[PDB]
């Protein structure tokens, strides 16, 4: 009735960013904006995987 | 095959006959049929990606 | 021949046309072959255990 | 009691409204599709109930006996050929399952 | 005013020196304005192209 | 390089687009609420350039 | 007072990260590059009336 389980989930496919961008939208929230543009690799002395490869 | 390849197009690989699901041989050693396609051409590949 | 300009957009203009009318999902890529073995067979016991 | 054709297809909207209902929340439990599609083939819609056993096949095509069901709607109902191409499609699909080679081969 | 209201000037209203206060609100203003471009963007997008149910 | 136009001009196009009840300019009733995102903007560029109590 | 505002003045000077060079954007230049802006000289106070008539 109304109190019921699930028994199917919900497929992903069909919305915002599934397809088509759901048609190219123009809403974006406050979390979608640019953040952390750029990425960080490991350094010489980090674990760079030149390092890494040498190593018994 | 053309029963079970309806929809679908003449590149995609599709099994539907007794034969593919028989066990291949044991593959003696470090044979050059199972082998990683180049290093060259693992890295074109991901240019490309 | 045809030279084509493509039409300059207006800075100030909303989007245009409504986005979210949703509709229900359609069929899916046509079905693989299912390619099991021959099928261990079952008892009464078993089924009633 | 239902008058001329008007009213007949009356009853058939609500009919219709009804199982195109059940099958929008259940979407998946197979029963609701095969008491559709009984509804369609006692009133001799058969191609309605084509659609509703290819859109049942299409949530669930390794369910045998939706398989069965719509073989014997087209057996039954003297469609010799499209049973004869649904077992076709059955064997290629389900090459496993001995009943479909079974009532092919009868 | 304690730098304006000194001496024979007494506690009249009398003081126009906007300049601060005028800073003060367009440094608001700076700041305001890609928030409130945002959040008037998404009223636009949601009124013209509309509701995205269970897109997100 | 585009150049300036005659002040005249704005002015009629603001004054014969009264407050957008007629039924001529009822396909500009859609750039005027495009254009809302961008009055902060407008808004700030305006009292940048407020005139300074020695300017008449 | 005076307290109030050496705080807001040291909350500057603490949090100053340096000025970020990213490219440069320009929006006017954007818009009056299209076919849709025009550019004129007006007094002030017309623009001011304009800007309220066109957020009102
Ligand atoms: O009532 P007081 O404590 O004496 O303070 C008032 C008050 O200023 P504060 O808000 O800083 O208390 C007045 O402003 P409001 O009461 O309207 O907020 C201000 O006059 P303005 O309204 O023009 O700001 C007035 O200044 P003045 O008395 O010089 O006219 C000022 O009194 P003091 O100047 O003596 O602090």
């Amino acid at each position: 009735t109304a109190a019921r389980p699930t028994f199917e989930p919900a497929r992903g496919g069909r919305g915002k960013g599934e397809g088509d961008l759901s048609q190219l939208s123009k809403q974006y929230s406050s979390r979608d904006l640019p953040s952390h543009t750029k990425i960080k690799y490991r350094q010489t002395t980090q674990d760079a995987p030149e390092e890494v490869r040498n190593r018994d | 095959d053309a029963i079970a390849r309806q929809g679908q197009s003449k590149d995609k690989v599709i099994y539907s006959k007794y034969t593919d699901l028989v066990p291949k041989e044991v593959m003696n050693a470090d044979d050059p049929d199972l082998q990683r396609p180049d290093e060259e051409a693992i890295k074109e590949i991901t240019e490309k990606t | 021949v045809i030279r084509m300009v493509e039409m300059q957009k207006d800075p100030m203009e909303p989007p245009r046309f409504k986005i979210n009318k949703k509709i229900p999902r359609g069929p899916p890529s046509p079905p693989a072959p299912v390619m099991h073995s021959p099928s261990r067979k079952m008892t009464v016991k078993e089924q009633q255990e | 009691k239902i008058t001329d054709e008007e009213e007949l297809n009356d009853y058939k909207l609500r009919k219709r409204k009804t199982f195109e209902d059940n099958i929008r929340k259940n979407r998946t439990v197979i029963s609701n599709w095969i008491k559709y599609a009984q509804w369609e083939e006692s009133l001799k819609e058969i191609q309605r109930a084509r659609s509703i056993y290819e859109r049942a096949l299409d949530v669930d095509y390794r369910n045998i006996t939706l398989w069965l069901k719509y073989a014997e709607m087209e057996m039954k109902n003297r469609q010799v050929n499209h049973a004869r191409n649904i077992w076709d499609r059955a064997i290629t699909t389900l090459p496993r399952v001995n009943q479909f080679w079974y009532k092919y081969t009868y | 005013y304690y730098r304006f209201n000194t001496g024979p000037v007494g506690k009249g209203p009398g003081c126009g020196f906007w300049a601060a206060g005028w800073r003060v609100w367009l440094f608001f203003m700076r700041g305001i304005t890609p928030l409130l471009e945002r959040w008037l963007g998404n009223l636009l997008a949601r009124q013209f192209e509309g509701r995205h149910s269970k897109g997100v | 390089q585009k150049e300036d136009m005659p002040p005249e001009h704005v002015r009629k196009i603001i004054r014969d687009h009264g407050d957008m009840t007629n039924r001529k300019f009822r396909h500009d009733k859609r750039v005027y609420l495009g254009a809302l995102k961008y009055m902060p903007h407008a808004v700030l560029k305006l009292l940048e350039n407020m005139p300074m109590p020695w300017e008449q | 007072s005076y307290q109030k505002l050496l705080k807001y003045y040291v909350l500057n000077a603490l949090k100053h990260r340096p000025p970020k060079a990213q490219k440069k954007r320009y929006l006017f230049r954007s818009f009056k590059a299209t076919k849709f802006f025009q550019s004129t000289k007006l007094d002030w106070v017309e623009v001011g009336l304009q800007v309220c008539r066109q957020g009102y």
